[PDB]
């Protein structure tokens, strides 16, 4: 399988679908953050705090710009890094879902081992995990793993690489 | 003699030398909060789990205070101030617990859920040892207000800041439980009683009124309805302003005539306006808790009459469906329409009454800001006008940047309020008369000698202490007859401004701020903790914060880009702007026009009358014919005259011989003095070359557009320390022109272009004479769309120069130039 | 209020970025001097012909924009020291650097007005054939009606100077170029 920088299309879908509490299908790219989040400000101006936590650079009024048009925008000054934001948003995703102990080295060894899945797979694949987080933490370990192989599956579909 | 006890957890640890005559008890409280202390995690970014030992300290201050008795003084107090003092020894260099939680979460993983944990747990524990904040705290704000340096303003917020009100109430319950705790059980008996008293109230409120128990257990807390419902959302509203005034004051260790006293006045939005003159009656803790009874006993008697007048009314759920499906939000009698004119939005309220009789009419209710109208009718009327609204609206997926500016479809969003009763609407004044009778009834009267600072009307922006009628039915009429303009009460000078407003960060703060941005009033948001990443308006952290950075006021564009004179010695005069101050020639440049200042003659001619002209790129096709052009310049123009070269961005050819010919003539020392990149703006990577290699003196550039003026700011903050002259030209310009107005992009902008001091803004497209200029120079052209004066750096004259006499156009082409009249901005488009 | 009286002067009108009293002082130089601190405290506060020469970060040569000599000289390292002399008018002040030549402290460079309207970075050689040190006049016209580049270089007969204390160091015969090369 071939490396590649992590797509930023994907990173702010996950931001969106995870901060609303939404799955990945309910919120398509073609929407502006202000429609999908309707009313409520105080989720707005702090999803446009996270944007520039992320990225640095925003856009000019980047409220009312559907997410293939921001997405597009990133894609002109990002190269593959996870950041501030996304790097804690999966430090307590692993700390509350995992199982107590569980590491991200052992997933991603597992992700080497198992699937091939290099690094710039791997940011992509644990986007995958916390946008679709789990309800309660994972006690069974084969039940993490069971978890890991269904998201990878997710990952492998959304990418069209064959897993 | 002390004995060494650590607390750690995984990496993270902290040493507290506890006395050893009492050491074998903290060992004790040591097992059983390192058992309440979870499982170590990398990164410690797990939630109820510590990441500093700062906030592994106040973790344990926390523990140790939730045992403690405030009247049987156990073991635990002997053990809370060698902790708490070491907490203000180890952490709080003297600033708060706030101004450092400001800190964590900027510069180390820390969230704001686990540090508004620390601020309740070192609060509970500081006020838990029995150690109220009785000093006098000097913020660096106080200290300047004192001096006289800083006024201040307390603006209080009103319905639909946020879709729930309540949440705010349970976060200052859950974080001050200690303090507040007096407040929440005497307005839960004024109004428990008020029920068994005024009548029919019994029936206005269902669920009951016994907040105590909703906040005790948020299990049992009712769905935002009947805490939507007006009669319990207001005076839950009236409590959470005073909860955040009162929490203010207390940390401060001012009483509420203190805190009262400092302030130059106060003002509230809709029905916070009781707030207001509740905190300027006030004088000592004492007499608060009668301000209480009166604000909480008003709000009370508003709600009610008013729910029991205009009531709210079942809708169809074909309404609902269809106003949920277009993303307007729930249906109810209040409904937002940002990024509009008033004069747009009432046009639109006329269409819709005119199929309406009087009863069921829709009226302008507010106006919350410049461009931030709310209206008010029945629910039913309000969506018959939002039909007509969605019909004008374009679609958010569209681009119109290829579409002239008077051809694009305007682009708004409107939205229905969080909120169950049309306030400033005809639909509840039979209520006015019972509120005031139910009012007289209690004997609920404010008196303007008892109020101390002025308190400015939503209405009319006036005093209410020289009211001739009473203050309390003016109020009411206030509150649910008359259309609340926020831009006219808020017309007070001040430095500073405390929104105690529910709402924080979508508070009234930022919406006052944004309406005030650029008059230097640095609006603090005093309802909540967090860091505004950009910097233009403050939060809780420098309401308190003892340092020299509490003071560090907002920008007032009019006056430190207020154009001046200077002089030198040969007694010449010049309009000094941060433009021609680095220059040393006036800021009136001729910007490189194909073929008009191809000519090396014209670059010469006005180089020799003290002026700073571009060279045209897009007349020479190689490094040789502009080498030629250079060197005849070179040898017209005198000794220590300068020039610029103009270069076109969609040449990639012209680029590839040109910006080696700069960079090879700038090493031969040739007078080369700035390169100004037309027709696109280069990106980070291209312009870092420019600036870094080309060794000018500064880079300018005309974006087309305002995704283009992002950019070129991007490469202002880059490299900070060079001059860049952001050379704006709007459509309405001569040649190769964009479909944009040249006004509306500036009064976008203007404020994030100027946050970068490096950027030289210099306006043209239009000019032609000082007097059309005189606007742009001064500021004061941005007064005419409601801004605040931004004025400009410099400007540029293409089409004005063409008919010079020392301009190679043709004689007959001058003849021709000449007889074209010409039209007003408005007219460009056509 | 139309007092043209109420409106500042100062003595040149420009070169100033946007980003931004002793008559009688002493400056060390240390290894690790600000040099910008530094080229400010030689320059004072106030905006005369020594402010331009020790700020400008650009001299005029005939038309060519050459990097500051004055800068480049007055280059904050170990065992310099400067004074600046009557600091408080610009005609009089003069700037003395002083450096560690043959292990003792000697005067090197004499820049001050050799009239109101040209400057004169007096350029000094101690290590010399006879021991009298030998003396370099630099001239440069300072010029503050163009407030970008006040300071442009003397180029009239400033190969015929440098020649002629080149003659100093190295010949022992009466000074004189014009003689045949052939
Ligand atoms: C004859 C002519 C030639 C121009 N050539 C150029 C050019 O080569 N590059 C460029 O960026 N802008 C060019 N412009 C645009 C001008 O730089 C400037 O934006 C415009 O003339 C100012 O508007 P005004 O004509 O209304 O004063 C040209 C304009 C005119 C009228």
């Amino acid at each position: 399988i071939a490396d590649e920088p992590v797509k930023a299309s994907l990173l702010l879908h996950v931001l969106v679908a995870h901060k609303l509490k939404k799955s990945l299908d309910s919120i398509p790219m073609s929407k502006t953050i202000k429609d999908l989040v309707g009313g409520k400000s105080t989720v707005q101006n702090e999803i446009l705090g996270d944007l520039g936590k992320e990225f640095g650079t925003t856009p000019e009024k980047p409220e009312e710009t559907p997410l293939e048009e921001l997405a597009e925008t990133f894609q002109d000054t990002f190269s593959g890094a996870l950041g501030k934001q996304s790097s804690s948003l999966l430090s307590r995703l692993i700390s509350s879902k995992m199982p107590g102990g569980f590491t991200i080295t052992v997933a991603r060894k597992y992700l080497q081992t198992r699937w091939g899945l290099p690094s710039g797979r791997q940011d992509g694949v644990l986007l995958v995990a916390l946008s679709n987080e789990p309800a309660a933490r994972l006690g069974s370990e084969a039940d993490a793993k069971a978890f890991l192989d269904s998201m990878a599956q997710k990952y492998a579909s959304i990418v069209g690489v064959d897993l | 003699s002390t004995r060494p006890l650590t607390l750690s957890h995984g990496s993270l640890e902290h040493v507290l030398l506890v006395p050893t005559a009492s050491f074998f008890i903290a060992s004790q409280l040591q097992e059983q909060f390192n058992k309440i202390l979870p499982e170590p995690t990398e990164g410690f970014a797990a939630d109820d789990e510590p990441t500093t030992p700062a906030e592994l300290v106040g973790k344990f201050l926390g523990y140790v205070s939730s045992l403690v008795e405030p009247s049987k003084v156990g073991q635990f107090d002997q053990v809370l101030n060698l902790c708490l003092t070491e907490f203000e020894n180890c952490y709080l260099e003297g600033n708060d617990i706030h101004a450092l939680a400001a800190k964590l979460l900027q510069e180390n993983d820390t969230t704001l859920v686990k540090t508004k944990e620390l601020i309740k747990n070192y609060i509970t524990a500081r006020i838990m040892a029995k150690r109220p904040f009785d000093k006098k705290s000097n913020s660096a704000l106080f200290r300047a207000v004192g001096e006289g340096n800083a006024q201040l303003v307390a603006i209080f917020g009103g319905q639909g800041n946020t879709d729930d009100y309540f949440e705010e109430l349970r976060d200052l319950y859950q974080t001050y439980h200690v303090l507040v705790g007096d407040l929440i059980k005497f307005s839960a008996e004024t109004l428990s009683e008020l029920i068994r008293t005024t009548l029919d109230a019994e029936k206005v409120f269902t669920q009951g009124l016994n907040i105590l128990e909703w906040l005790e257990n948020p299990s049992n807390t009712p769905d935002k309805d009947y805490l939507l419902s007006i009669p319990i959302s207001c005076p839950l509203i009236g409590v959470i302003q005073l909860a955040h005034y009162v929490v203010t004051a207390k940390l401060l260790g001012f009483t509420p005539g203190e805190l009262r006293s400092y302030l130059k006045g106060a003002t509230g939005h809709s029905q916070g306006l009781v707030t207001a003159v509740a905190i300027a009656e006030t004088d000592s803790w004492e007499s608060f808790f009668v301000s209480v009874r009166k604000a909480i006993t008003v709000l009370f008697f508003i709600g009610v009459r008013c729910y029991e007048a205009y009531p709210n009314t079942s809708l169809p759920p074909s309404i609902l469906e269809d106003s949920l499906e277009n993303n307007e939000g729930v249906p109810s009698p209040m409904l937002s329409i940002s990024n509009l004119t008033q004069e747009q939005v009432q046009d639109y309220v006329n269409k819709t009454n005119s199929h309406l009789p009087a009863g069921k009419q829709v009226e302008i209710s507010l106006v919350n800001g410049a461009k931030n109208l709310v209206v008010s009718g029945p629910p039913q009327s309000l969506y018959g006008l939002n039909l007509t609204l969605r019909k004008a609206k374009a679609p958010s997926g569209l681009d119109q940047s290829r579409i002239p500016f008077s051809e694009r479809k305007l682009k708004f969003s409107n939205r229905f309020l969080p909120v169950a009763s049309p306030f400033h609407s005809h639909l509840l004044v039979p209520a006015s008369d019972l509120i005031n009778k139910d009012l007289v009834k209690n004997n609920v009267s404010f008196n303007a000698k008892d109020i101390q600072i002025p308190v400015y009307d939503t209405f009319d922006g006036s005093d209410l202490r020289v009211l001739s009628g009473s203050i309390s039915e003016r109020i009411v009429d206030c509150i649910i007859r008359l259309p609340v303009k926020w831009e006219t009460t808020t017309q007070f000078k001040a430095t500073h401004i405390l929104d105690f407003g529910p709402g924080g960060a979508s508070g009234l703060g930022v919406l006052t701020h944004r309406n005030k941005d650029g008059t230097g009033v640095r609006v603090i948001v005093a309802g909540t903790l967090d860091i505004n990443p950009d910097d233009d308006y403050g939060f809780k952290q420098e309401i308190f914060d003892v340092t020299s950075n509490g003071l560090k006021k907002n920008p007032n564009w009019l006056e430190e880009y207020h154009p001046k004179l200077i002089k030198n010695k040969s007694g010449k005069i010049f309009v000094e702007t941060k433009f021609s101050k680095l220059i040393g020639r006036p800021p009136l440049l001729v910007p490189g026009m194909t073929p008009c200042t191809v000519s090396p003659d014209f670059v010469a001619a006005t180089t020799n009358a003290g002026y700073t002209i571009e060279l045209a790129g897009g007349g020479y096709f190689s490094a040789a014919g502009m080498t030629a052009a250079i060197d005849s310049v070179v040898s017209q123009i005198e000794k220590g005259s300068t020039f610029g070269i103009n270069l076109i961005y969609v040449n990639p050819f012209m680029l590839q011989w040109g910006i080696p010919l700069i960079k090879e003539l700038r090493s031969k020392g040739y007078p080369i003095q700035f390169l100004t990149i037309g027709a696109g703006v280069p990106s980070l990577e291209v312009a870092s070359e420019y600036i870094e290699t080309l060794g000018l003196k500064y880079l300018g550039l005309k974006p087309g557009s305002i995704d283009a003026i992002s950019q070129v700011i991007n490469i202002a903050k880059a490299h900070p320390n060079f001059p860049i002259a952001l050379q704006w030209t709007g459509g309405r310009g001569g040649g190769h022109h964009s479909f944009e107005d040249a006004h509306t992009p500036m009064l976008q902008m203007y404020s994030k272009i100027r946050r970068h001091p490096n950027i030289m803004l210099i306006f043209g497209s239009g000019f032609g004479s000082a007097d059309d200029t005189y606007p742009y120079l001064t500021g004061e052209w941005s007064t005419k769309f409601d801004y605040p004066p931004m004025p400009f750096d410099g400007f540029l004259f293409g089409s004005r120069v063409m008919i010079a006499k020392e301009v190679k156009t043709s004689p007959d082409a001058k003849k021709c130039i000449a007889a074209c009249t010409g039209v007003p901005d408005d007219k460009w488009e056509q | 209020g139309d007092d043209e009286s109420k409106i500042p002067a100062v003595e040149y009108f420009g070169g100033e970025s946007p980003v931004d009293s002793e008559d009688s002082a002493v400056f060390k130089a240390t290894s690790s001097t600000d040099e910008e601190s530094w080229f400010k405290a030689l320059a004072g506060s106030e905006i005369n012909w020594r402010h331009a020469s020790f700020l400008c970060s650009f001299i005029t040569q005939d038309k060519m924009f050459v990097s500051n000599p004055i800068r480049k000289v007055f280059k904050p390292s170990q065992g310099m020291v400067v004074e600046i002399s009557n600091g408080n008018t610009s005609s009089k002040t003069v700037v003395t650097l002083s450096e560690p030549v043959q292990g003792e402290l000697k005067p090197t460079v004499i820049l001050k007005l050799l009239k109101e309207n040209i400057i004169q970075m007096e350029m000094i050689e101690n290590r010399t054939m006879d021991g009298k040190p030998v003396s370099l006049p630099l001239l440069y016209n300072f010029n503050p009606d163009n407030g970008f580049a006040p300071i442009s270089e003397v180029m009239e007969d400033r190969n015929q100077r440098i020649k002629e204390m080149y003659w100093k160091l190295w010949i022992d015969e009466p000074f004189n170029l014009d003689f045949d090369p052939r």
